[PDB]
């Protein structure tokens, strides 16, 4: 093949431009994102009972919905949640791979089915599936700073003016408000009901009859009295629009002829669907939209589009309403990208100078100049064709490749120049001569590196997820490399490059380069006399191999191992949690203090904090919430002590001193898409029937052990709310049907005041919007209020609460769990330190094991993936070195001989792991595909030194050492110039900091460490290698 | 109160030992949470024993009441923890406290069926005729639940 | 035919009749399946002591065992060979008639006493400035 | 009584369906026994 | 039922058409709300 | 129409430069494929 395309350059030229054509289309239509789609599907389903405790929200929809939950296909597992404010959550986790939209289908079809045995309020509120992304590709914040607008009236401006436009905006997939639009609000008060012998039911009654919408008919309809000359509708009752008509809703005319208004009983304003949460933007009132990117979409073009359409809207805004961007992941992936072209153009400028330093001819210098872009290309057809995107991951795979697509350019070129020189042949025939002495290699080394980068694709859950980017990226691109180094270059090589005369080594040449040419010349002779010197003392260099391989495994286990590294991701979180019981207001003061210490103490480096009273990940209710923290660019916050690490660190130690309640901050995860990926995440069982206080005992026996064994749990705790005091109130049944009230009336009574009630609909300005009755605020505090709601008996006497009920105070949970149908406690905790997360779990079994009878245990998230997920990775190490194996046999016609090529992995993995733990860096997956890449290279170098020393034996009857000592020699000088040019290529890697810095030194620090020692210790060890396997066999 | 809320959370878990510590370093023992509970009222109604003991050495209210006028009593009654019922009796609770809807702890330990306890209120002197706010007594309440055995106790 | 796009056509003319149908039979819970008409298995359940009886093993099967396995991949459909347990109120005429009532008269009394109450907070949002409690008010509960 | 899902494979689902009644064994009432009267797996397995 | 078409725009066809974003390979989407209170949105999307 | 008409220069430059590729590949020439490839408006011509 490399023969054909030397006599065929043109033809050679059309498939390298068929391939960049191919790659350029490529490079125009492929999607941009962050991260591809990494987390197994998830579908959510969420409904809302107003008023509901979580034991009635459990009862009457969780359990019914869990129930008709089956005959879904490829579900791993399901949890949900049910809590005081009212809500469910069911979230249902589908196998990796499932198509997530017959998911998402199948769940919806079968809630459809479940929806007439939910409770007709639920019915009417209507219960929500949605696929679950913590994936918001940006958050647009909209505040009002001039104090006439409450974040109610944000919040309805938003979504009557702004939301619907940017959800048609290209490229956005999903668009949430973060708040609701307005609602029409009747807040009643029990003592002017009482004193025109009205009830909420009476409310309610009269706006479903006053507030709706009529059918009629029509004049002239079909079938018609013939002679009929006009057909037209008939319009009835039409729905309200405004407060005032609300107001003037009817109730009652008096027996005097005066009449009770709506306005009489209650106050009636436009407010808020619900007020359990608080926004505020730096002390302002805040609403926002949550943007999520839709598949397939350019993420920067979609950033751009939003923030074009805003700009758009802004001329309209009423006064002191302002745009702001708390949260966008765009920044990072326009880093990311700016900083792997930047890359690219460094290795290309940086393999120039190294082959100008050697070869010292324009001419070779052009031919990798031209055959990496080329692979690259081609490598982006390649992805399009296999569905992938232009991601961190598939980005850090072609920085990771760039290195073995430089090497084969080199090498093709090298071997030319070296045979001119020592052979005197022109440049054709010492292509063809060339090519004949590495073209077997070439294809076996493609075997190699495909069973080396291969088998990683073939995890399974999110890590395969992960390991499959750079996978096929690196496979790809170094495939594409051998059939350019098999089909361009050699062709380039052959009508590019100028004739060397036999002898000539550059060394009579004058000046600078003169000098180099005699010093390499040398330094080779120092070189090969040193490798003499080994080959007579072989023995003592297997023992130093061997102090090696135990330091290797010495530093391996003992170094770190979390899959992402954390980033400075530009944003934090603070988690606020007050007392069992604590109110709304004592969340705001302390929301108000955390916000305060960010402006006042971190001025310099916080741009916005977003507090948000009400709301939690645990578990909402009054007394949780959560600041989300912005920073200034990376630029303005130079310095360790003003990233995010030290940044939490410090907020954390000052918010310890915050009393009567707990504060702390905390980073994101690295893909926020899967959450914290570190730890366990445990599911604690009742399997009997046992109930919630049973469960909670175990539970607390659980971390109870838990806690005595510190040196292989940390942090074992609930993710969940506990038991809180709650007001019981028993009506007496018999006392009721003694006045003549109906428990019907009271039961609405009280729950329409104190808890609200969706009535229906009305029309604002042309949107539709929902109506509430609730008692106004004052009158549904404290328990003395209870006895000043009336009910009116059927003789018509009003009935305080007080006379036919009696309360109590009892403890109850806010938020119930479960998982796969069954009662729940969701339990987090990690691996002490120095443990495998697989010992920690098999603590927690052993615990687990001890519990009460009926309490059984179960793995989810990411303990589940890695119970799954972790037992193949030896299976595959096993198939990658079977394979690697019997290619070399192939290629080398032996059993024997790949032994001494395969010797060479450690060499470059005990530099990998000296730099890492040197920096303080962990086992991340950006260090195990560099260590795969330094691997792949060096055992590239191993095998064109051990084919070299063959060829030599069997071709020219050369001894064992005199042909190893003429192979390092002539291999010698492309494996500096690639370890030269891929050293210093990835050095500003390796010092980078600020945005993505994290990944890119993780990247580049395992892969320079492994590359020196890899260069050093091969030139020296190979022949080492080559020759005991060979004197053994 | 620091101390006092530390107490009123350990009482209520259990934690003994550290209850321990937290009498030796004066924490509140009339500390109340805002339904109105003591340690004592947490401690009844979870049905720590140990722990009812020893607030009581140090002087805690045995008839403390909630803001709706129940007892630690009431509690220990109405959820079946004998021996806490025991002990507070020994200690001077009022055996016909009433709470707020004049329910007693007999009412309570009635509805529950809880027999034993039952019949240490009675040799106690619960007040067997004792109304509630609808006029019912113990007794109503065995037979308005069908409960032959607690009837046939309460004459 | 792929399946899962017969069962999605299917569902969807049927959600048109839902309305359609009886509040009795809606309520029953209409269902969707793709599957063999005849069974892959049968796994049967016993007691090797004899405590249990019949209803008891069929009760026990439904409540802790059926979902489960309907949510199994693969599993088309299962049929309970028994019943689950239902509260069982077996009217007497006689004692009906006795006191003037029927039927109805259960039904209404039954739907009033056996119900799950939202009956909203104490200091919930939005709350008046100063409230110092928030706590969930319980009312009726399902009875048990 | 247990329906296979149109196209799913008889035999993981067996399996499937084994893997989940293990999982409820642990937590049964004394005396309480799976059997398995009647299942047309065993065969395919078998012959092949 | 009954209503009008205005009535049946600002209380159907938008709540629906404003759900209708991010759908792959969608061209275009039109609809038509009239005074026998029915509604038609059609998605009409690439081919292939 | 507006689809069909706004691709159609795209489509016969790709489909020009290809056949000029593939004659370069198969005749290992730049210049018999440009002296083949000028004929092409005489066709066109003929057409219009
Ligand atoms: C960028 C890549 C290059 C970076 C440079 C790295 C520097 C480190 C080089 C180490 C090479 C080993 O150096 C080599 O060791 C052997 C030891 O067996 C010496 O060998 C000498 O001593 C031994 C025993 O004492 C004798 O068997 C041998 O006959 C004698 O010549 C070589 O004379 C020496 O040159
Ligand atoms: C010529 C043959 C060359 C073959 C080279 C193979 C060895 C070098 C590759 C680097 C791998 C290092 O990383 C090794 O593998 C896994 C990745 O699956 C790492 O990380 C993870 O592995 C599995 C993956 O599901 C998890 O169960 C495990 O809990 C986790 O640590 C391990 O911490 C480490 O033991
Ligand atoms: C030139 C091409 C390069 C070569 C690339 C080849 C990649 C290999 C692809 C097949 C992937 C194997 O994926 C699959 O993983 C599971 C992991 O539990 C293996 O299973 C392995 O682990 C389980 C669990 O301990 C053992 O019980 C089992 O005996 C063992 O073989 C399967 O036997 C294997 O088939
Ligand atoms: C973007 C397309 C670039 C293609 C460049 C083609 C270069 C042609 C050189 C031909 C030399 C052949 C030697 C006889
Ligand atoms: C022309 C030289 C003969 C060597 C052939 C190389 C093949 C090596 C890889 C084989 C793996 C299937
Ligand atoms: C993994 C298989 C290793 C087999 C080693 C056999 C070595 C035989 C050498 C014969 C050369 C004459
Ligand atoms: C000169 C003989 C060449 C042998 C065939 C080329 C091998 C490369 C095919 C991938
Ligand atoms: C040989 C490479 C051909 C590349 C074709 C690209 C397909 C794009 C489809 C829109
Ligand atoms: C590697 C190709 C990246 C092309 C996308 C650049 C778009 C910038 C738009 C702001
Ligand atoms: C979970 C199994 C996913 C298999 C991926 C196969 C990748 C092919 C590598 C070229
Ligand atoms: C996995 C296949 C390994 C085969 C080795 C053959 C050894 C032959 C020794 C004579
Ligand atoms: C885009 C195709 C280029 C063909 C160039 C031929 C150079 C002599
Ligand atoms: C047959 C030789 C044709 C080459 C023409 C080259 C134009 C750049
Ligand atoms: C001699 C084989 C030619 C290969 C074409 C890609």
């Amino acid at each position: 093949m490399p023969n054909f395309f030397i006599d065929r350059p043109i033809f050679a030229w059309v498939i390298a431009i068929i391939i960049m054509l191919a790659g350029g289309l490529a490079i125009l239509k492929l999607p941009v994102a962050q991260y591809p789609t990494i987390a197994p599907p998830a579908v959510t389903i969420s409904a809302s009972y107003p008023g509901a405790d979580a034991k009635t929200v459990q009862d009457t929809v969780t359990q019914v919905i869990e129930q008709n939950m089956n005959g879904i296909d490829n579900l791993m597992y399901m949890s949900s949640n049910s809590d005081s404010t009212g809500t469910v959550q069911i979230t249902l986790t589908f196998e990796s791979g499932t198509d997530a939209d017959i998911a998402q289908v199948q769940v919806q079809n079968k809630l459809q089915l479940a929806m007439p045995l939910l409770p007709q309020e639920v019915q009417q509120q209507g219960v929500s599936v949605e696929k679950s992304s913590s994936s918001f590709l940006m958050v647009v914040g909209v505040i009002n700073t001039d104090g006439t607008m409450t974040q109610e009236d944000i919040s309805d401006y938003v979504a009557a003016n702004m939301k619907d436009a940017i959800s048609r905006t290209s490229g956005v997939g999903d668009v949430q408000l973060f708040g609701s639009q307005y609602a029409m609000r009747i807040w009643m008060n029990p003592n002017e009901l009482n004193k025109f012998q009205l009830t909420p039911v009476d409310v309610i009654t009269a706006i479903k009859a006053q507030n709706a919408q009529v059918a009629a008919g029509q004049l002239g309809g079909t079938p018609p009295v013939k002679g009929q000359q006009l057909n037209a509708s008939i319009i009835a009752q039409t729905r309200l629009t405004s407060t005032e008509e609300f107001g003037k809703i009817l109730l009652k005319v008096n027996q005097d002829g005066s009449r009770v208004l709506l306005r009489d009983v209650a106050k009636i304003e436009l407010g808020g669907e619900n007020y359990d949460i608080i926004a505020e933007f730096n002390g302002q009132p805040a609403s926002g939209l949550g943007i999520k990117l839709a598949t397939g979409a350019n993420a920067l073009d979609t950033a751009a589009a939003i923030r074009a359409e805003l700009a758009k809207m802004e001329p309209f805004f009423p006064s002191g309403l302002k745009i702001v961007y708390p949260y966008d992941t765009t920044p990072f992936v326009k880093i990311s990208i700016h900083e792997v072209v930047k890359t690219l153009v460094e290795a290309i400028i940086l393999v120039f100078l190294v082959m100008y330093l050697f070869l010292q001819n324009f001419r070779a210098t052009l031919i990798p100049t031209i055959a990496v872009p080329v692979v690259l290309l081609g490598t982006f057809a390649v992805l399009a064709a296999f569905g992938f995107s232009i991601n961190t991951l598939t980005m850090f795979g072609m920085v990771l490749a760039i290195g073995l697509l430089v090497d084969d350019a080199i090498v093709v070129v090298e071997n030319v120049e070296r045979v001119m020189a020592e052979e005197g042949l022109p440049p054709k025939e010492a292509t063809r001569k060339s090519m004949g002495q590495i073209q077997g290699a070439l294809v076996g080394i493609a075997m190699v590196l495909s069973a080396v980068f291969v088998p990683m694709a073939f995890f399974g859950g999110s890590t395969g997820a992960i390991y499959r980017q750079f996978s096929i990226t690196i496979v790809s691109a170094m495939a594409l490399s051998v059939l350019v180094a098999l089909i361009l270059t050699p062709a380039l090589c052959a009508t590019m490059l100028k004739p060397i005369a036999k002898g000539d080594h550059g060394e009579g040449k004058k000046g600078f380069f003169g000098w180099f040419n005699r010093m390499f010349e040398k330094s080779t002779h120092h070189y090969t006399d040193s490798v003499g010197g080994i080959l007579r003392s072989t023995g003592r260099y297997l023992v130093l191999y061997l102090i090696i391989v135990v330091g290797m495994a010495y530093l391996f286990v003992r170094l770190p191992s979390c899959f992402l590294p954390d980033e400075d991701q530009g944003v934090f979180m603070t988690m606020v949690q007050l007392p069992a019981g604590a109110t709304q207001e004592r969340t705001q003061k302390v929301l108000n203090e955390v916000t305060h210490y960010y402006l006042t103490k971190e001025k310099n480096n916080v741009e916005s904090v977003f507090a948000v009273n009400g709301f939690g990940f645990a578990g909402r209710g009054q007394n949780t919430g959560i600041a989300f923290v912005s920073l200034k660019d990376w630029a303005d916050r130079p310095g360790e002590e003003n990233k995010v690490e030290a940044i939490t660190m410090r907020a954390t130690r000052a918010f310890s001193q915050i009393k009567d309640a707990m504060v702390f901050a905390f980073n994101l995860p690295a893909i926020v898409e899967l959450g914290t990926a570190t730890g366990f995440d445990f599911e604690l069982i009742d399997q009997a029937g046992l109930g919630h206080e049973k469960l909670t005992q175990a539970r607390n026996q659980l971390l109870a052990e838990a806690a005595k064994h510190p040196d292989m749990l940390t942090s074992v705790r609930p993710n969940g709310l506990e038991d809180t005091p709650q007001f019981k109130i028993d009506i007496d049944q018999e006392k009721a049907q003694a006045l003549g009230v109906s428990i019907n009336d009271i039961n609405t009574t009280l729950g329409a005041a104190w808890g609200g009630s969706y009535v229906n609909d009305f029309i604002d300005r042309g949107r539709v919007k929902k109506v509430y009755v609730m008692s106004e605020a004052k009158y549904r505090m404290l328990p003395d209020d209870i006895g000043d709601w009336y009910v009116r008996a059927a003789d018509g006497q009003m009935v305080p609460f007080s006379a036919f009920s009696s309360s109590r105070w009892e403890y109850g949970s806010p938020r119930l769990e479960r998982y796969n149908g069954l009662p729940s406690m969701e339990i987090l905790g990690q691996a002490a330190p120095g443990k495998s997360c697989g010992e920690a779990m098999e603590l927690m079994e052993q615990l687990a094991s001890k519990l009460p009878t009926g309490v059984g245990y179960d793995w989810t998230g990411m303990s589940y993936q890695e119970r799954l997920s972790g037992n193949q990775a030896p299976s595959l190490y096993a198939i990658s070195l079977i394979v690697v194996f019997l290619c070399l046999a192939a290629l080398y016609e032996s059993w024997s001989i790949p032994f001494s090529v395969m010797l060479v992995v450690p060499l470059g993995v005990i530099g990998a792991l000296l730099a890492a733990t040197f920096r303080g860096l962990t086992n991340d997956v950006y260090f195990q595909v560099g260590l795969l890449t330094t691997i792949g290279l060096s055992a590239k170098n191993a095998i064109l030194i051990v084919e070299f020393a063959k060829d030599l034996m069997d071709k020219e009857g050369k001894g064992l050492i005199e042909a190893t000592l003429d192979a390092v020699r002539m291999r010698l000088r492309p494996i500096l110039m690639t370890s030269l040019a891929f050293i210093l290529g990835v050095m500003p890697l390796v010092i980078s900091t600020g945005a993505g810095s994290g990944a890119q030194n993780a990247v580049g620090t395992g892969v320079m460490g492994g590359m020196v020692t890899a260069t050093v210790l091969a030139i020296f060890f190979v022949p080492v290698f080559f020759v005991v396997v060979r004197r053994r066999f | 109160s620091d101390l006092g809320k530390k107490l009123l959370e350990a009482a209520r878990a259990g934690r003994d030992d550290e209850v321990r510590i937290l009498m030796a370093n004066g924490a509140d023992v009339n500390a109340a949470d805002v339904v109105g509970w003591t340690p004592l009222h947490l401690a009844a109604y979870w049905g720590h024993l140990e722990i009812v003991e020893v607030l009581l050495k140090n002087g805690a209210d045995v008839n403390a009441y909630d803001t709706l006028g129940s007892t630690p009593l009431h509690l220990a009654a109405h959820f079946g923890h004998l021996e806490i019922v025991e002990v507070l009796l020994k200690n001077g609770a009022d055996v016909n406290a009433k709470d707020d809807n004049g329910i007693t702890p007999l009412h309570l330990a009635a509805n529950r069926g809880h027999l034993e306890i039952v019949e240490v209120l009675l040799k106690y002197g619960a007040d067997v005729n004792a109304q509630d706010k609808f006029g019912k007594t113990a007794f109503d309440i065995s037979i308005n639940n069908g409960n032959e055995d607690l009837a046939e106790i309460l004459q």
